[PDB]
């Protein structure tokens, strides 16, 4: 029974209002402990993409890099690096041959 | 792999099923979880080859 | 591997995994033929 | 009770011509949910331009419903004559959720008047009137359509300016033509134009006085009238039920120009409708004043999942209706009418039931009948495996005052095939009801009969009744109120707990029958037994007037040495598809003549799981079971051209059925072949090679452009 | 108490037959969403791969 | 506010348009309303606190 | 009650000598359930390899 408090002021019981707001409590709070398991998930892979992210930076736009994709798709030339939400954007400005 | 829950849970029988209308928010999430889930992955061999 | 079935592994099965019988759970095929797999390589 | 105005005082009705064949036309107006057709707005609350999937009672797209139609009556140039009506009143429906109503569609248009088919004219609006109820039969000539104690009447009125709703007993009358006279065909009700419907002076009783020479109405305990604004625009019209009474609906008064239906009335009929029919009406015109009335139509209800697409101001204008087929379930299993374009899985089509077989004479339970039930604490047991039982015929001997079951139901106990039922049986009173519990810490449990909780049990309290002779009764009722043991004095003392399916450790000491109230018993232990003593006190109950007794069932809910079948050429071989139910255990498989792994002596066989595969049960050889047959469908939904293509997965080109009949769910309620490379596909074409490649990108290697 | 439908007919009587079986449909579907967590695990890190 | 059988904490503003006006209330997606009607007869538009 | 025949018309019973020093022997046969020495068959189902 879930209407934001169990059995808020307007409903019964008192005695019985501790159980089912304690059912609410230890079920909304495990949820949120698997959000905080989720955000510990999220940022270490971010945390990996962002150590990408300054592995491109160094290579591929500093430098050339006489590498294949990552620097995508074709004999790399430039790139660039605008700020995205939440990451960087690359522009990678590659040759295409054809 | 993707399950096709509302027949997964249940086996099929029509009590279980609307004890699973219930929880038709649940099922959707599962089945766009997984069909997500394929798409990034074949997204990953079509951008591998 | 004991798989897969692709219109001969599920009646292969079905003259006796289970992707195809409990349903339930079911594997997608994996967005190419082998042989075309085997073109890129 | 309500005055309803003066009972008529015509002693006959008017005759009533009944013509099916006339009334039978192709008109049809199906459920289209795309527009919003057949809409309930939710009662609970109401919503701005938000889009959603939400469960409701709703009519299912595509259903052409039940169609009607009333009619100008026989007419001579001057002078009406016979009414004219469809079957409509011997048709009795079934009410369940009740339905909702689609009327003056065709209105403007031109139609057939329907009495004269070569007879053309323009087209007007009619309401549909509706007899509702609990209890049906046929009047006294024999004829259907007769509804008993209090009936709901939604009856219009006024040429179509009010409807009227009332709740009476239904008082059929004996005139000629009557439903209690001579010469009955039909009940109907009537009005006529020329004296009812003149300009300004409408006659608000004319369809309410027609249905009164039929019916008188008594004990009527409402009526009352919603007036209704003239016009000849579409209209949607609804009823359901709950425990709060009958609620009506319309379009009418709040989305009058878009058809949405919202909750105008709820009626005090709190006896449950479960049937109901459609009162024909027909016109009393003259035959230069014939017209045609639009053809109305009805839909049932049903709890489906529709996703409601809501404007700016509130409104529906759009559903899916998401059990249609795959692709809208796709739309919709995820709360859009549109679904990005791509493949998308949709559950099986599992196969139907056909040969149920049945395996397994005639279960024992003479000596309890026999004799002098034993009490409690010395029960007696009996045993079944291999036979056949009828225990709703021995429950039929007794007078029978308390049935509970634990993790299994009444219902359920004596239809289940269980190889071993045991039987336990004993005097006991009804005033100790409360402490013959599973939940249960009195003296009965602790040192008396305790059940196992890891099988499903029953329990059941009885009285033999006079009829039954051979059942004598004891002295008294007596029970063990202590079995306990201090030791030797040592520090600690405990009280000793049967486990299921024993004696108490003191029915060696306690009598048979307890001669007194209170007595106490004791045996000193031999060291060897543990030392000290053994001590136990007994209590008694009054005996009866009828002897009253104690039934313990346990069953098994063990899968093998499992036989035990009900009683009651297709419940054996060969049913080489589902379904089977052995005695043992339930399930649905496919049977083979397989070889040859074994135990051979008893006669399941599992592998590693709660599964059996799976020969044994026949006599005797190797039918070895399987899982059961589902066809793995999917959908490949192309949003940008609303393109649906239904894909099996991986079977047949050859096995499968367009529209397949031996199958469940499509899902669920409708469906809508070219292979074979991955697997079945209800979309043509073959390769047409090769382009170009992209998505939307389906599985091994069909890469399926569109359209 | 699990026979794959809780007390379908024989196991429990309907209106608690709702009771076990919706005992099976929280955690069949619970687990089954532990199944679906665990394909975005190994999916993530095989598209790393 | 109080309202005739729902509680609540909310900021009441005169907004505009959406809703049903004839029944009165109007929720978003979920249990919230947000939140017109109560009043006669204007748009008292709740949020959240 | 069951006749398991009549009774014994005998008025002595054979004499007994018990002599357990004679009985006492060292022949160990131990389980092995390697060889699936003192294995009942589980009663509930029977299973194949």
């Amino acid at each position: 029974i879930s209407a934001s408090i169990g059995d808020i002021i307007q409903r019964l019981d008192v005695l019985e209002q501790d159980a089912q707001i304690d059912r609410l409590i230890n079920g909304r709070l495990t949820t949120l402990n698997a959000f905080v398991a989720q955000q510990l998930v999220r940022s270490e892979s971010a945390a990996l993409s962002a150590q990408l992210a300054k592995d491109k930076v160094n290579e591929c736009v500093k430098a050339q890099s006489k590498r294949s994709g990552f620097c995508g798709q074709g004999t790399h030339i430039v790139s660039f690096v605008v700020n995205a939400p939440n990451g960087l954007y690359f522009m990678h400005v590659g040759y295409y041959p054809s | 792999v993707t399950v096709d829950c509302k027949q997964y849970v249940c086996n099929g029988f029509q009590k279980c099923e609307q004890l699973l209308r219930e929880y038709g928010q649940f099922c959707s999430k599962i089945n766009q979880a997984l069909h997500g889930a394929n798409l990034r992955q074949d997204d990953s061999v079509r951008n591998l080859f | 591997i004991a798989d897969p079935g692709y219109m001969q592994g599920y009646d292969d099965c079905m003259q006796q995994i289970c992707a195809q019988y409990v349903a339930g759970y079911k594997v997608l095929p994996p967005l190419m033929d082998v042989n075309m797999e085997a073109a890129y390589t | 009770y309500v005055d309803v105005g003066p009972d008529s005082v015509k002693s006959a009705c008017i005759e009533v011509d009944i013509q099916q064949t006339f009334f039978d036309k192709t008109w049809p107006r199906p459920i289209d949910v795309s527009k919003a057709d057949g809409i309930i707005y939710p009662q609970g609350r109401t919503y701005s331009n938000i889009t959603i999937t939400y469960q409701g009672l709703f009519p299912y797209q595509g259903d052409h419903g039940d169609m009607y139609v009333y009619s100008a009556g026989h007419a001579t140039g001057t002078t009406p004559q016979k009414l004219f009506v469809a079957n409509y009143s011997q048709d009795v429906k079934q009410f369940a959720n009740g339905f909702v109503v689609r009327i003056g569609a065709a209105a403007n248009s031109t139609g057939t008047v329907i009495i004269s088919p070569s007879t053309s004219a323009t087209i007007r609006k009619i309401y549909p009137a509706f007899m509702l109820g609990s209890s049906v039969g046929n009047f006294s000539d024999g004829k259907m359509g007769r509804f008993f104690n209090h009936t709901l009447v939604l009856l219009p009125d006024g040429c179509g300016t009010l409807l009227r709703a009332f709740y009476c007993i239904l008082e059929p009358r004996s005139g000629n033509h009557c439903p209690a006279g001579n010469s009955y065909t039909s009940f109907a009700t009537y009005h006529t134009p020329a004296t009812d419907c003149s300009d300004g002076n409408y006659n608000r009783n004319a369809s309410l006085n027609s249905f009164k020479e039929y019916f008188n109405l008594r004990n009527c305990t409402f009526m009352y009238t919603y007036n209704i604004t003239e016009d000849e625009i579409l209209e949607w019209f609804g009823i359901t039920q709950t425990a709060q009474g009958v609620h009506l609906f319309s379009s009418r008064y709040v989305d009058l120009y878009g058809g949405n239906m919202f909750q105008f009335a709820t009626l005090p009929v709190y006896d449950t409708i479960k049937y109901y029919s459609i009162i024909p009406h027909s016109i009393r015109s003259i035959q230069s004043d014939r017209k045609a009335w639009a053809a109305f139509y009805v839909y049932k209800l049903q709890p489906l999942t529709f996703l409601l697409d809501f404007s700016v101001d509130g409104y529906i204008r759009r559903a899916i209706d998401c059990g249609f087929n795959d692709l809208s379930q796709l739309h919709c299993s995820y709360e859009s009418f549109d679904v990005e374009s791509g493949v998308y899985s949709v559950s099986s089509f599992e196969a139907k039931p056909s040969g149920s077989v049945v395996e397994q004479v005639e279960c024992d339970f003479s000596p309890l009948l026999s004799g002098t039930p034993p009490q409690v604490y010395n029960f007696k047991r009996l045993v079944f495996t291999n036979c056949n039982y009828n225990l709703t015929k021995l429950l039929s001997l007794f007078s029978v005052n308390d049935f509970t079951c634990s993790q299994i139901s009444p219902a359920a106990i004596a239809s289940n095939c269980y190889s071993s039922l045991i039987l336990d049986y004993f005097s006991y009173p009804l005033s100790m009801k409360s402490d013959l519990s599973v939940s249960s810490a009195g003296p009965i449990s602790q040192f008396n009969y305790k059940q196992s909780f890891s099988n499903p049990t029953c329990l059941i309290l009885a009285t033999v009744p006079h009829n039954l002779t051979t059942i004598t009764k004891p002295l008294k009722y007596s029970y063990i109120n202590k079995c306990s043991r201090l030791l030797s004095d040592d520090r600690t003392e405990v009280p000793q707990l049967v486990n299921a399916n024993q004696y108490s450790p003191c029915v060696s000491i306690v009598p048979s029958t307890v001669w007194e109230d209170g007595d106490y018993y004791r045996k000193q232990l031999s060291p060897l037994e543990g030392g000290g003593w053994l001590v136990a006190s007994g209590s008694t109950v009054a005996m009866t007037e009828q002897l009253q007794m104690g039934f313990g069932i346990t069953v098994q809910y063990g899968t093998d040495t499992n036989s035990v079948c009900p009683k009651l050429k297709i419940a054996s071989q060969l049913g080489n598809c589902v379904e089977y139910s052995l005695y043992g255990v339930s399930g649905r498989g496919v049977f083979q003549n397989c070889t040859a792994v074994g135990v051979r002596q008893q006669r399941f066989v599992y592998d590693a799981y709660q599964n059996l595969v799976g020969y044994y049960s026949d006599d005797g050889n190797y039918y070895c079971l399987r899982a059961c047959v589902s066809v793995p469908v999917s959908v490949i939904y192309d949003k940008e051209t609303k393109t649906h293509a239904t894909l099996f997965g991986s079977v047949a080109c050859e096995h499968i059925s367009s529209t397949m009949s031996q199958y469940s769910r499509s899902t669920r309620s409708m469906l809508k072949p070219v292979g074979c490379v991955l697997g079945l596909v209800n979309s043509s074409l073959f390769v047409e090679d090769c382009k170009l490649p992209l998505g939307q990108s389906l599985c091994a290697l069909p890469d399926t452009p569109s359209t």
